[PDB]
């Protein structure tokens, strides 16, 4: 039992799409407004998040089948899953050692206390780290990590999605490649699939909590003014 | 609106 | 012939208001997105301009009589004159020697070529510098420079102004202090007043040109996304 | 809108 051309081709695409949109050296972080340690980290983290959304969009545009959806659904899937994809890809910089996202020097080393100064509370930050840790422990292959992100982004159950039937199909196709892959290429991965699909659920809670906390933040003009047009658009409530 | 998102998606 | 209490008090207020909202060391510039030398300077200059609008607002709120206008007129006067006030106060950093705005090191030294990389053309940049030079040559006192800015901001002829009659009055009162001051405290300042009022006219042209160039820029989402919420709001066309 | 301007003007 082994992978098929179509499946494997979907893997070369996602892994290439990820490499093309994720720098393991975080060299672009100096172009962000400097981090500062009432919401002093907000400017820098807003720029980090905005930067990441741009990358998620680049990645999405290269997930097989996504480019064919209507512009509306692409936006619906993007707006709704953006924050989850960010949390996923962020794991790649997370460190179980220092329980933080290490992106270079002491400057770009992000701790919970840091996100607290960007307007977020432990209510969100607690499970975030808990999730980061659990996800790290899965020691996922790049193929499974990139597949989990493509799968999460094509979740058919997102507010605003129209053609939720095709979306549901593309997601299943991917869910299939991930399953085959784990079985064929990943040892002891007998129960990994379930753990990966489980992770998607934890993301909805984190997503929801973030939505609330972000809503409050965005309502206060002295704070929303620190955000970027893209963040305001992707997380905003405009229909 | 979503003018920015539209554009980024080419 | 000498100044009166009321007049002189208006001067202590404006000069204090300016000091409280203008740092001659430009120490906050490091918190802006770094400058970079297709519109690479846009991020840094957007942050410079946004930063300056916040300062102009702080200054405006301290111009005698402004705090009494309706919130709408304050906004109308602000939206319409913001860019002109910026150009005025910027002179304080302009250097006739290097024909630029020197705000520290080679980084924060702004040349025309720089504003070109922020989306603006010589059509605007040419008169800007020409204006900067002419204004510099006036070797204005801080009292006259701060008065010229308060006067410019209370221009009754701004699109959107409602109670244009009271505005017109506050402006005249200021125009009076500036006149008295020049006569009493400024030698050879016999023809300075006319030169100062003349400067207000050059600002309308610069303002107009900027409005056009900014409009084009703002229409392109790949560019407006680099702007800040405040810039989009103050220069935007929302009614 | 002018939500930000309104706020900045206290
Ligand atoms: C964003 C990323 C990184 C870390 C993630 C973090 C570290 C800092 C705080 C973040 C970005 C959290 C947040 C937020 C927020 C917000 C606003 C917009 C203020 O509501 C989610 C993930 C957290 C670093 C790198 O792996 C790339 C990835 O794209
Ligand atoms: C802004 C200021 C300074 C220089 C002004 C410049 C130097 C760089 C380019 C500017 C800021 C010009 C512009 C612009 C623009 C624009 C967008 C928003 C992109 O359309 C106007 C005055 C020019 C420096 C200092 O004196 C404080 C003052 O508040």
């Amino acid at each position: 039992h082994m992978l098929s051309d179509e499946q494997m081709q979907i893997i070369n695409s996602l892994v290439e799409a990820h490499h093309k949109t994720y720098d393991d050296s975080y060299s672009d972080f100096v172009r962000f407004r400097p981090p500062v340690r009432r919401l002093s980290m907000l400017p820098h983290l807003a720029d980090l998040v905005s930067y990441s959304i741009q990358k998620v969009i680049g990645f999405a545009k290269m997930i097989p089948g996504f480019r064919d959806l209507t512009a509306e659904d692409q936006i619906a899937l993007l707006k709704s899953s953006a924050i989850e994809i960010i949390m996923l890809r962020s794991n790649q910089s997370f460190s179980l050692e220092d329980m933080s996202w290490s992106c270079g020097g002491p400057d770009f080393k992000y701790c919970i206390n840091d996100v607290t100064k960007a307007g977020h509370t432990l209510e969100l930050l607690e499970p975030l780290v808990k999730f980061q840790v659990g996800l790290k422990k899965l020691k996922l292959h790049e193929e499974e990590h990139v597949l989990l992100m493509a799968i999460c982004l094509l979740s058919p159950d997102r507010p605003g999605v129209q053609d939720h039937v095709r979306i549901e199909a593309l997601q299943d196709r991917l869910c299939d490649v991930l399953q085959a892959y784990i079985r064929i290429q990943h040892p002891g991965g007998r129960l990994l699939y379930a753990k990966m699909i489980q992770k998607l659920a934890d993301l909805r809670s984190l997503n929801e909590e973030h939505s609330k906390q972000y809503r409050s933040l965005s309502f206060q003009p002295e704070h929303s003014m620190q955000l970027t047009p893209l963040v305001l658009e992707v997380f905003g409530s405009e229909v | 609106r979503h003018k920015i998102l539209h554009r980024l998606l080419q």
